[PDB]
């Protein structure tokens, strides 16, 4: 039922490799413009936050060296932080699209 | 032409005024008390951030479908404010009227003022306030009223230098909570009808500082420019009194704008006088601040430096001899035909017809047709011109001026 | 209501003539006051080499001492009326107006009548006011955009009498006399060419009697040439100004084309913009879309101005020297998107523009009274509001298609530039770039 497709998304999660480097979700997506825009369009705290974290993660590949067991970000408590954002701005990409044609 | 205006004050706390004539150009004002006189000195420059944001994104209608389907449309929205006042005006054809009436539902009543639109907002009040006082009289008149107002009246129209990005958008929403509440709200138009606005007006708003004294004083601007400006102002009378009316009209006896171009102000005696008395090209005129609980009333002059203050003497003693009850009375009576045409050809189009009949309503509480007014011009004794002017003489003094003014005197020579 | 009951209910503008030459007209309304002019069809159009800036001179003399009443006793009357009185002199178009209120008519007509008819003329007045015009003149040597429109006039026009200025050169102005200039007077007013335009709370039985009461004794019993449209360029580098101004205009049809309206409707979709308007990133149109976003243009218009027959379908943006390449590429490029790619949304928003812009010009006293005016010297007759719902239903975008390939597409431009023009690139980069080979 609903709780396998949940253990099939732990594993998952713990495989891809991105919690081995500290790393949260909404810090590996690739960049379109409208990812430039959900960037630009952020709060402090948190771009300050994203930009330390990425700042770690790139030491750490430098030297190819995984962080600890215990700085592993665990599975469901990363802040799922730029899907409001991106949501709105891919919304606004729709509506020039639906409004132009 | 049967036609004529309709009205409704919902008691809840708006005001509905609609005139269904037959005209193709239909115009919609919504009319608030959201001035500069409501903000204080640590919002300053929010009514002008709040002007500026007339095209964002409210609560379901972002600003891309709101500036598009309006411009398809074709309807143009104009948004004008005073230190009282702000007014949201629609223009358009006459049977377009309900889409754009939501967007302005949208613009009023559903803030969500985004930051990063917030910041390039801040970049637009660097740009308006350089528009703004490029030009000299206005910065003259934000002088004025800086140099006669110890509270909230004092403040610009505009956003001062330091509030330029130190002002963030909860600021606004707070100002939103707090002032654009239901019961304050007039809703005036030109070409639609009664039930529409009273449909919209009545299931469509649904939400529910103090009094300025007279600080006294004088600002002054070294600016070295060859163009001399000065502003000479005594607090008169306030809104509703038919002294007011007879200031406004001692204002047409001393003179106003020139109504023949390439004039020399012939039946404006100030400058008639003060020809005779400064003989140089100068340029002279008188002003009238009027408000809801105070008001003001002075005159204002561009001169060349070399002659400044001697214009000032010559007005003053022109206000003086004026006071002291040296005049004529069908000059009077002229004067206020003056002010006849002068309300009457202030309702000429749809426009400023709509401004000052819904800022009249939003005062007065109720309509008054402007032929009784034009009595009301008529009806007022010569006596209370007179001592109107006594009036100003005996009063204090508010001096804002700008330019070179080493030729200018400060109060004992004025 | 509906579109039926917008153009049903309308005013019908009655017409008359006197038989001096007098074309009388006045439409009713609703105000308590009125505006009478009188409209002269003499500019600059209707002059000759040696006299530049006569018309301007009248307009500017025609208030300092009357026949019967003295030096200034005219504006006395008419501040005693408590009434507005203006003038001003395009370079085919004259205008007299009185704006005033409706008890003191047979005062404004009579009055109007010393404006038009019963003017004198002294040779102190001479000699101050053309003081007064040298120094009006200092006036208008900043003023940028009339210098821009004077530049485009002044190279489009070679030889003819349009590309006159109203206020002519100064040393056109310091050698005149007062002989010469009512020789003017006595040649170029006279009979037909005169409409006495009222609007308001009058009737035209009433402003019929005022014109046969007041204006008979006129006497009313030769010009209207070609007009050659050469397009050039004509350049002004002078860097000791901030912005700069560039203009670039095409010939114009004029008034006996309804392609006047074609590139109305045209004209509206491009049209105007200024750097204080609200919301930039999202306008219609693409041209200000883009001018937001590398941020080009202080301001711009897109527009037409037309004589007879002729005329400027023009464009004038004001920006800084490090972008005006860009400005001016992008400008051609909507010119030839109207020329080539004319699709229907564009074509139905800018119909939506012209019904906005249209009536509500249409207004007021002014406006209404100026329309009939200039539209009775020039037509013969006033176009009803129904002729314009029409001749907006009649265009679409193969109409738009068709105005466009021959207006604009490689025709020879006039392009006046003024300022820091170190930038903008020559005539040959504009016809170059002026068509497109479909890039």
């Amino acid at each position: 039922s609903s709780k396998w497709l949940e253990g099939i998304r732990k594993w998952y999660y713990n495989a891809a490799g991105f919690n081995k480097l500290g790393l949260m979700r909404d810090d590996t997506i690739h960049e379109n413009d409208d990812v430039k825009e959900a960037i630009r369009r952020l709060p402090e705290n948190l771009y300050n936050d994203r930009v330390f974290r990425i700042k770690r993660a790139l030491d750490l590949s430098m030297r190819q060296q995984i962080l600890p067991k215990e700085q592993w970000t665990k599975y469901e408590e990363d802040k799922f932080y730029l899907e409001p954002y991106l949501k709105e701005v891919i919304r606004e990409r729709k509506e020039r699209e639906e409004w132009t044609k | 032409h049967p036609q004529d205006l309709e009205f409704t004050r919902l008691p809840n706390g708006l005001v509905i005024a609609s005139l269904e004539n037959y005209a193709p150009a239909s115009r919609i004002g919504l009319f608030i008390k959201a001035g500069s006189r409501y903000e204080n000195f640590n919002n300053l420059g929010t009514s002008h951030l709040l002007r500026l944001a007339s095209s964002l994104t409210t609560k379901g209608a972002s600003s891309f479908k709101i500036t598009r389907g309006i411009e398809a449309v074709g309807g143009k929205l104009s948004v004008t404010s005073t230190r009282e006042n702000m007014a949201y005006t629609v223009e358009c054809l006459r049977d377009d009227v309900d889409i754009l009436m939501e967007f302005l539902l949208n613009v009023t009543t559903a803030p969500e003022f985004r930051r990063w639109e917030v910041a390039a907002l801040q970049s637009q009040l660097r740009i308006d306030k350089a528009v703004a006082f490029q030009n000299p009289q206005a910065h003259v008149i934000e002088n004025l009223h800086a140099a006669a107002y110890r509270n909230a009246l004092a403040n610009s129209l505009y956003c001062p230098d330091y509030r330029i990005g130190k002002v963030t958008p909860d600021e606004l929403h707070d100002y939103v909570q707090n002032h654009f509440t239901s019961a304050r709200m007039a809703l005036i138009g030109l070409g639609v009808s009664h039930p529409v606005l009273k449909q919209v007006a009545e299931q469509f708003l649904n939400i529910r500082g103090a009094k300025a004294k007279y600080r006294g004083g004088e600002i002054r601007e070294q600016n070295g420019d060859s163009l001399v400006h000065a502003a000479l102002v005594a607090e008169s009378a306030a809104i509703g009194s038919a002294e007011a009316n007879a200031f406004s009209v001692l204002q047409h006896v001393l003179g106003a704008g020139p109504h023949v171009k390439r004039g020399s102000n012939a039946t404006s005696s100030l400058y008639q006088a003060v020809a005779k008395g400064v003989h140089q090209p100068f340029d002279v005129s008188a002003f009238n601040a009027s408000y809801s609980d105070s008001g003001l009333f002075g005159f204002y002059t561009i001169s060349q430096a070399a002659s400044a203050g001697d214009v000032i003497k010559a007005a003053y003693n022109q206000v003086k001899t004026i006071a002291q009850g040296n005049l004529s009375n069908p000059d009077v009576q002229a004067a206020k035909n003056k002010l006849k045409a002068g309300y009457l050809m202030s309702v000429e189009s749809s426009e400023g017809f709509l401004d000052e009949v819904g800022c009249q309503a939003l005062a007065a509480g109720s309509y008054t047709p402007p032929s009784t007014v034009l009595q009301q011009i008529d009806a007022v004794a010569d006596a209370d011109v007179i001592n109107a002017a006594k009036k100003f003489v005996s009063g204090r003094k508010s001096m804002a001026a700008s330019g070179n003014l080493g030729h200018t005197p400060f109060i004992d020579e004025l | 209501a509906t579109y039926a009951q917008a153009l049903q209910s309308v005013p019908e503008t009655q017409v008359s003539q006197l038989d001096n030459g007098l074309r009388v007209a006045s439409e009713q309304s609703s105000q308590p006051t009125c505006t009478v002019g009188v409209w002269i069809d003499a500019g600059s159009r209707y002059e000759t080499e040696k006299n530049n800036g006569a018309g301007y001179f009248v307009e500017h003399l025609a208030f300092k001492g009357t026949k019967n009443r003295p030096g200034n006793a005219l504006e006395k009357e008419v501040e005693s009326m408590g009434a507005h009185l203006n003038a001003y002199s395009t370079r085919e178009h004259t205008a007299y107006y009185i704006k005033a209120l409706s008890k003191d008519l047979p005062k404004a007509v009579e009055l109007l009548a010393d404006i038009v008819q019963n003017c004198s003329l002294e040779d102190s007045q001479i000699e101050k006011e053309r003081d007064v015009i040298l120094q009006e003149l200092q006036e208008n040597d900043t003023s940028m955009r009339d210098v821009v429109f004077n530049y485009l006039h002044a190279t489009a026009f070679q030889g003819t009498p349009l590309a006159q200025s109203v206020e002519g050169p100064s040393e056109n102005v310091r050698k005149l006399s007062r002989a010469d200039l009512t020789e003017y007077l006595s040649r170029h007013y006279k009979a037909p060419r005169m409409v006495l335009a009222a609007a308001g709370g009058l009737e035209h039985r009433q402003l019929l009697d005022l014109a046969q009461k007041h204006f008979s004794g006129l006497s009313g019993t030769p010009t209207l040439t070609p007009c050659r449209f050469t397009g050039s360029e004509i350049r002004h580098r002078e860097d000791g100004l901030p912005l700069a101004h560039v203009a670039i205009a095409v010939e114009g049809p004029g008034w006996a084309n309804p392609d006047n309206v074609a590139l109305q409707v045209a004209n509206a979709i491009i049209g105007h913009y200024d750097c204080t308007y609200g919301g930039g990133m999202h306008l219609s149109s693409p041209l200000a879309s883009v001018a937001v976003t590398n941020k080009l243009c202080q301001s711009f218009q897109t527009f037409n101005i037309c004589y007879a027959d002729t005329g400027l379908l023009g464009a004038h943006f004001v920006c800084d020297h490090m972008s005006i390449d860009d400005m001016m590429f992008v400008l051609q490029g909507q010119w030839m998107r109207l020329c080539t790619s004319a699709t229907e949304s564009e074509v139905v928003r800018g119909k939506n523009l012209l019904r906005n812009a249209l009536v509500s010009h249409l207004d007021g006293t002014t406006p209404v009274c100026e329309d009939i005016g200039r539209s009775l010297l020039t037509y013969g007759r006033r176009i009803p509001l129904a002729e314009w719902e029409s001749r907006i239903a009649e265009v679409d975008a193969r109409v738009v298609r068709e105005v466009c390939s021959k207006y604009f597409y490689d025709q020879c431009p006039a392009v006046a530039g003024f300022g820091p023009i170190e930038q903008l690139p020559d005539y040959n980069r504009i016809r170059s770039g002026m068509f497109w080979l479909r890039f």
